[PDB]
Order: C-alpha cells, then structure tokens, then sequence
RNA sequence: CCCCGGCGAGGGGAGUGAAAAAGAACCUGAAACCGUGUACGUACAAGCAGUGGGAGCACGCUUAGGCGUGUGACUGCGUAC
RNA sequence: ACGGGGCUAAACCAUGCACCGAAGCUGCGGCAGCGACGCUUAUGCGUUGUUGGGUAGGGGAGCGUUCUGUAAGCCUGCGAAGGUGUGCUGUGAGGCAUGCUGGAGGUAUCAGAAGUGCGAAUGCUGACAUAAGUAACGAUAAAGCGGGUGAAAAGCCCGCU
C-alpha cells in the first residue's frame, strides 16, 4: 500500500508535533562537592550522597 | 539566428505567481497549480460581479419587509402603495432610510396607505 | 549526430515513455528537428527596376540639395592629411566621391578616412548613395552614368 | 554585542540536529550547556561545541561577559547532500543521501 | 532491469480469459 | 455609499417569554425562527445574529392536528448498524417534551456556525416556570 | 599572528583587496525545496480551498474623516486542468 | 416515494388583484464591426440604423524575443545587461519610471531574417520533495569482566573465563 496523494508540509508538522524532546530538569548538587549530576546517579568526579564511591 | 528563452519564461511565470499571493499550499509556489487557480478565481470574479446586484437587492427588499411591517403593512401592499401613488425612490435608498431616519420611512408609509385607500 | 542506431530500451514492459533513438530532437544531445544548411539568399531584380530605382535616388539628392557637381575633384599627392584639409574647405565631412575615371593618389589618400569613399562612375550602389550625406560627383562622372542610365 | 559561532557541513540531519536545537532556545549560557551535558544524543555533542565556540568568540573577540550571554538565535540549515548507491534485490540499485547540517548558534548580553 | 515477477507471472497477469 | 452593515459587537438584544399552550408546533416555531435570526429588524444583516432571545414556556401543552399525536414519528441513527430508531410524538411528550419544540425551531433555522448560534437563544421549558427573571422577559403574545 | 576545538573538521577576530555575502564548495546567484523571526487567524468544525459581502486586530499615514498595507471570524454562490 | 422543517392548509378546484424572480428588456457610462448620410475628406472625422455566445475551420490586425543595417550614432562606473520589490499605464499580448542587488555592457526609430513564445507528449537532462526519521542494518556459532591507549572504547591491544 502506497499514498494517492502527496501529504503536504502542513500534515507533516501536525505529525511531528509530539517529537519533541523534554529537557531533564532534576540536576542536584551533591552535599559535600557541590558537582551537579543526575539524581540517584554518581558525580563525574565518583561522589555520591556525600562521600566518594569509586576511587578513579 | 538561435533565441534562448530564459528570460522571458520567467517574467511570463512570475506574472502568474504575483496574482496567486494568500492562496494555500502549492497554488501560490507552483506555477501548474497557481495558473490553474489564477483562471477559476478570474471566471468566480466575472459570475459574482452580476450576483453582487442581486444580493444586494435581496438584502434591501428584506430590510424594507421588515421596516414596514413595523408600520403594519407588507412588502407587497406598500411598493404598490408607493407605484400607486407616484413615488419612484428605488430599494437601496428605502433601504437606507428605514435604518438611519425612521421616521422619514413612517411618512412613507403613511403616503403608501393613503394611495391604497 | 554521432551515435548509435540501437533502441535505448524495449517497446513494452518497463512502465517507461517509448524511445527509439538516442539521436532524436526530443532528447538531450540529439538533433535539431529542422537544421539549417548554407543557402543563398540572393534575390533578382528586373533590369529596369534597378535602373529605375537609382533615377529615383538620384533625383532626390538634387531635390534634398545632398549633391555636389565639380568638374575636377583630385589631390597632388597621396598624403591623407591633404584630402583631410581638402573636404575641410567644402565643409563635407561624410561624403562620397564620384570620379570619371579613377586616380591613384585620391584612392590611396581617402583609404583611411572612414567616412570617405572615393569611387568611379562604373561602381555606384544604390545603399552607398542613401548611406552618405553628401555626394561629390565630377562632371566627367555625371554625363557617364546617363549614358549609363540611358 | 552579538556574536556568532557556526559548524558548516555537519555529518547529520538538520531534522535531528534541529529537536536538540529547540532546548536550549532563549535560555542563559549557564542554563543551556547542563541541558545539553545530559541530553543523550550525537546531535548535543555538535551543538555544544558550537555553543562553547560563540562563549569564547564573545569573550575574546568582544570583550563580553559569560555570565550574562544568552541564546538569542540558534537554527539549523540544510548542507549538501552525498549520494550515495545501496544494492538492493533482483539486481536494482537505491540512492542514498546522506544529509549534513549547519549549525548557527547566536549568542548575546542584550 | 528486468520487471517485477508478478507482472511476468501467466496465473497472475492472465487471469480474464 | 455602501449598504449598512450591523456590527456584532454593538446589536441589542431583548429577551421575551411566549407561552406555548395550545399553539400549533409548526405555526408557533415560524415565528421563532423569525425572531431568533432577526428578520423582524431594519437592521438585519445574513451574516450577523442580530435577532433575540426567546424563552418558551409549557412545551408539554404544544398541539397538533389531524392524527399527528399518535402518527409523526421521529427518526434517528446512533451510528451502529442496524441502529434506526423511532419515537411516537405522544412518546416524546412523555419522556422528552422540550426536544419537539427544540427539534422543530432546528429545521427552520440556517445551517452552519450562524444558525448555531441563533439556537443557543432559544430557552425551552416543560413547565410553566423559569429562573431568568433576571433578564425582565416581555411577554410576546406571539 | 590570536582565540574555541582532538597538534581535527569547522568557525570568530586580525590582515590583503575597490569588493571576502570575490576565500579557493570562489562572477552574477532565479525557482522548486527547507528554516528562524514578526503581525493576524485557527482546538463545536464538514467538501476543487476560491470568489462576492464583511466584523475585529496590527502597522503606516492624516487629520476636525477615513484612506493604504497585512490578516480574514461569519455569510451567499461554487464538483481542478 | 413533499429537498427538509413542518402543514388540516402552508393540500386541491374556480375567480381576482399585488409582489418576488434571469447575464431577457429598459435606464446611465464606455469600446468595437458592418451599412447609409454628411461639418468635408485625403482617408480621417461627424450624424444615424444595426450588430458583437461560440468548437472544427476561414478572414483581419497586433505584442514580445535573438540576430543585420541606420550605428565610429545614442545611453552607460555620476552604474549596462541580469536578479528582486514598488508605483503608474494600455482592450490584450505588454510598456514606462524607480528603490535594493549586480559590476560591463546595452541600444531608440524605421526596415530586414528567423533554431521566435510550452503545463501536458507513461517527453529529455539536472536539482529537490513525499512516504519517513518509517522498513532495514545480510545466517539464532554468544558472550562477560579487568587492565592499556585515547578527546571519546560494547567492537582496537593485552589477560582470564
Ligand atoms: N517468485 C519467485 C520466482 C520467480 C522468479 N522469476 C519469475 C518470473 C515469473 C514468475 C515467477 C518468478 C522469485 O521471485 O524468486
Ligand atoms: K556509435
Ligand atoms: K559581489
Ligand atoms: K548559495
Ligand atoms: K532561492
Ligand atoms: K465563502
Ligand atoms: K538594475
Ligand atoms: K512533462
Ligand atoms: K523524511
Ligand atoms: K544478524
Ligand atoms: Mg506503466
Ligand atoms: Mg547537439
Ligand atoms: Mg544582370
Ligand atoms: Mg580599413
Ligand atoms: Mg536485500
Ligand atoms: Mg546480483
Ligand atoms: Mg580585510
Ligand atoms: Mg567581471
Ligand atoms: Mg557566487
Ligand atoms: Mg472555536
Ligand atoms: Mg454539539
Ligand atoms: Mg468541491
Ligand atoms: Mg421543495
Ligand atoms: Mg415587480
Ligand atoms: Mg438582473
Ligand atoms: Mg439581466
Ligand atoms: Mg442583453
Ligand atoms: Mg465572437
Ligand atoms: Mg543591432
Ligand atoms: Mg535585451
Ligand atoms: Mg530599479
Ligand atoms: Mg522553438
Ligand atoms: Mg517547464
Ligand atoms: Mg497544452
Ligand atoms: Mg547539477
Ligand atoms: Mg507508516
Ligand atoms: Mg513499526
Ligand atoms: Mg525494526
Ligand atoms: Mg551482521
Ligand atoms: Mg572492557
């Protein structure tokens, strides 16, 4: 099964309209090094929840 | 003696194009589109420049209607009045008078009951 | 046009318009659909309809006052700068000069003026005499092309 | 003082460059590179370094603050296209395109 | 290239004899 | 000089109450379509709602002639198969009595956004009370 | 030469030049097609999408007003070549 | 199985007077064709009568494009052609002026010659859409982890399973 018609560019933005993405909002501020990350993930510099997790 | 028709194909294209402004999608960018809606839109224009006149007169005869009805007479008593009674303003003017001065169209009908009694 | 005769694709079967030649005037790079060829594009005119056209030319430089009769018109040299100050002193800036019979130094000596041509009785055009405002024949000229114009 | 930082001739779609684009549209230099850190797509790591290219070009080039830079222009262009033949089955032959980006992105204090 | 099987196909094309 | 127009922002609009005991349902809805669309005003205009609101009392009361009591039937399709249903007009008096004044004002009145709109003026009731005399109906007697 | 970037690609400055939106993907740089911004409309509404009438809004004028431009609620007629 | 609502007339028969109703007819302004008569033409004007739907097709009159002559002329770096807007104008094909871009050509008038006008031909060539960020990513023999390098490692190197 093919189209009879060509869809316009108006049909194809109305399809589009549930594309978007969603920024995160949740950044959190770890307690002791003040870095930013993910919630209930660990910091780039290996805190989590205030003390360091993984010795990298 | 070879002519290149560039330059005039596309002054002939965008003469088109230019009527077909505020038409939706492909019929104000295309040209096999736009041609084809400037044509219809220029047969629609000559049909509606005689319908103009008569949709003109029916929105006047059913403003008089109801004008002289508030008088207690109808339409077709009070244009016979006003025949009968040698009265020649035409129905854009009646119109017109039974909005803005009410009790100019009073007096008229007053002149139409007259001639028919 | 250089090609083959080979049909670009079969007749049926392809869902595709039907050729039958690369060459045709349909297609980039094929032939012109009514080339040209090297023709000749002289006509005729009567004989005496060319001579009756220039008594009609003739007629109306004399009426116009567009022609000069001298009975001599030559130069002393073959210098340009002689015929130059020459037709300065006639006032005749684009001009035609119509002589009985031809001199060496007046053919060479207008040669570089291109609004001078220098010409014998024999040789007159009828655009020549239309395209030039003067024209200066020598008397020796004028009685020429009457014998010549009968 | 407005100051531009562009990526011409980036290897992606402009229709999937575009959807990391829209994030970050009006927000402060501050608000919108964190938006980006934790976006998980390719198209977030070309927008940020064209987003880290027009903050030095401002503070270099013009002298501007970072703290009060704003995204006040960003959109995506269309570039030109590679073709590209894919085989397919029963000996015919597919066109591939593959589509690049330009990248604007416009940063200003005012 | 040759056409699609189907179209070649006698049970599928001749079918309104 | 062009014909006058009535601009929808500046009509007045009155509000009038009509007791339908005893009147004929088709006679007694030509009379509303005309004061829901306008057309008893010099300043009428097609494109524009410029008539007034029309509360309808005792809709219970409306008659009929001839056998129509127990002959007109109603039609309509819920969308399913099979799905045609009918209704007596003795019926829709007991169960529903301000939809056969409704239904019939309906038929008379333009098709589209307007003539919506002219609908939304008429207030029908089956008793002989309503709650709008906030707006100081006149009475129309007919 | 300086700056961001992977001692990238790409870009922003500086400089050359009459011109760099003449920067090597280089004279001019149309259309289809794809975007960003602004004004108006659009979530109770049925169809060749215009045409005739027409409110409101926005921006210009110029006035003791109502013209110009854009949009086009609602409404009559209207089944492409 | 009235177009619908509805109708006991808003149905049917007979009589009568009003009104609505078309691009028909009339009124006002304008254009053109064909006759007839003339302020007199010199082939144009004035008065009057009448005509002006149109396929196949016949007859008449024109617009614009490239090239040759007029043109060693005329316009043009104080901005040509081309591109893109705006205004004015003709019954039409069209014409004129001008803002911005462009950066070196263009061409009156009157004649002359044509590769002289495109929406169609399942037309030809190039560019770009749509379906759609959809199907698919090529044997169902299979991977897991630690370390290294690196801007970045599920896939590279080393090791053990
Ligand atoms: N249908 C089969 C066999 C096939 C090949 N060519 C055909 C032509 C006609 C009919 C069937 C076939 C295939 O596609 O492999
Ligand atoms: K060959
Ligand atoms: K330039
Ligand atoms: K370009
Ligand atoms: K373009
Ligand atoms: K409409
Ligand atoms: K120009
Ligand atoms: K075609
Ligand atoms: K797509
Ligand atoms: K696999
Ligand atoms: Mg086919
Ligand atoms: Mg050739
Ligand atoms: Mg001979
Ligand atoms: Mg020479
Ligand atoms: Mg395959
Ligand atoms: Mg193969
Ligand atoms: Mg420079
Ligand atoms: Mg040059
Ligand atoms: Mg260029
Ligand atoms: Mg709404
Ligand atoms: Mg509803
Ligand atoms: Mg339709
Ligand atoms: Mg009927
Ligand atoms: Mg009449
Ligand atoms: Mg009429
Ligand atoms: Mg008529
Ligand atoms: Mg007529
Ligand atoms: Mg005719
Ligand atoms: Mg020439
Ligand atoms: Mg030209
Ligand atoms: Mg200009
Ligand atoms: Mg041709
Ligand atoms: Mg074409
Ligand atoms: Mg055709
Ligand atoms: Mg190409
Ligand atoms: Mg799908
Ligand atoms: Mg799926
Ligand atoms: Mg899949
Ligand atoms: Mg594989
Ligand atoms: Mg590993």
């Amino acid at each position: 099964a093919v189209q009879q018609n060509k869809p316009t560019r108006s049909k194809r933005g109305m399809r589009r309209s549930h594309d978007a993405l969603t920024a995160v909002t949740s950044l959190s501020v770890d307690k002791t090094s003040g870095e930013k990350h993910l919630r209930h993930h660990i910091t780039a510099d290996g805190y989590y929840r205030g003390r360091k997790v993984i010795a990298k | 003696a070879r002519v290149k028709r560039g330059v005039i194909a596309r002054a002939r294209h965008k003469k088109i194009l230019k009527q077909a402004k505020g038409y939706y999608g492909a019929r104000s960018r295309v040209y096999r589109v736009a041609f084809q809606a400037v044509i219809k839109a220029g047969q629609y224009a000559y049909r509606d420049r005689r319908q103009r006149k008569r949709q003109f007169r029916q929105l006047w005869i059913a403003r008089i209607n109801a004008a002289a009805r508030q008088n207690g007479i109808s339409y077709s008593k009070f244009i016979n009045g006003l025949k009968k009674a040698s009265v020649e303003i035409d129905r854009k003017i009646l119109a017109d008078i039974a909005v803005f001065d009410k009790v100019a169209f009073t007096a008229l009908v007053e002149k139409a009951k007259a001639a028919l009694a | 046009v250089t090609g083959s005769g080979k049909k670009p694709w079969r007749q049926k079967g392809t869902g595709r318009a039907r050729s039958g030649s690369i060459k045709s005037p349909i297609w980039r790079s094929g032939g012109v659909t009514f080339a040209a060829r090297p023709q000749d594009h002289s006509q005729k005119v009567n004989k005496k309809m060319y001579r009756g056209a220039l008594k009609s030319i003739l007629s109306e430089l004399v009426r116009q006052d567009r022609l000069i009769v001298v009975e001599k018109f030559s130069v002393e040299a073959p210098k340009t700068k002689l015929l130059a100050q020459k037709l300065k002193d006639m006032a005749l800036e684009d001009v035609l000069i119509i002589t009985g019979e031809l001199d060496e130094n007046l053919f060479l000596a207008a040669r570089n003026l291109h609004k001078v041509d220098v010409r014998d009785a024999t040789g007159i055009d009828p655009v020549s005499l239309i395209a030039f405002d003067k024209v200066v024949m020598t008397a020796d000229a004028v009685k020429q092309v009457e014998e010549m114009l009968a | 003082m407005e100051t531009i930082a562009k990526h011409r001739h980036a290897r992606s779609s402009a229709q999937k460059v575009r959807l990391v684009a829209d994030l970050i549209r009006g927000k402060k230099v501050s608000q919108a590179l964190d938006i980006l850190t934790y976006t998980n797509k390719k198209a977030a790591v070309l927008v940020k370094k064209v987003l880290e290219s027009a903050i030095a070009n401002a503070e270099h080039n013009d002298g501007a603050d970072i703290d009060d830079l704003k995204v006040t222009k960003i959109f995506v262009d269309e570039g030109p296209s590679m073709k590209r033949i894919m085989p397919r089955a029963k000996g015919r032959a597919d066109r591939i395109l593959k589509r690049t980006s330009h990248i604007t992105v416009v940063v200003s204090d005012r | 290239v040759t056409s699609k099987w189907f179209n070649i196909d006698n049970k599928i094309v001749d079918h309104f004899p | 000089m062009k014909t006058f127009t009535a601009k929808p922002e500046t009509v007045k609009r009155d509000w009038y109450v009509v007791d339908a005991t005893g009147k004929t349902l088709g006679r007694l809805a030509t009379e509303l379509a005309r004061r829901l669309r306008g057309k008893h005003k010099a300043e009428y205009t097609p494109h524009v709602d410029t008539g007034d609101y029309i509360i309808v009392l005792n809709a219970d009361k409306v008659a009929v002639t001839g056998n129509k009591r127990t002959d007109k039937v109603y039609y309509h399709h819920t969308g399913h198969i099979g799905g045609i249903k009918q209704a007596t007009f003795e019926e829709m008096i007991a169960r529903r009595p301000e939809r056969v004044i409704e239904i019939a004002v309906k038929g008379m009145l333009p098709k589209g956004p307007l003539g919506r709109a002219m609908f939304r003026k008429l207030k029908v009731y089956a008793g002989n009370e309503h709650n709008h005399a906030a707006q100081q109906p006149q009475v129309l007697d007919i």
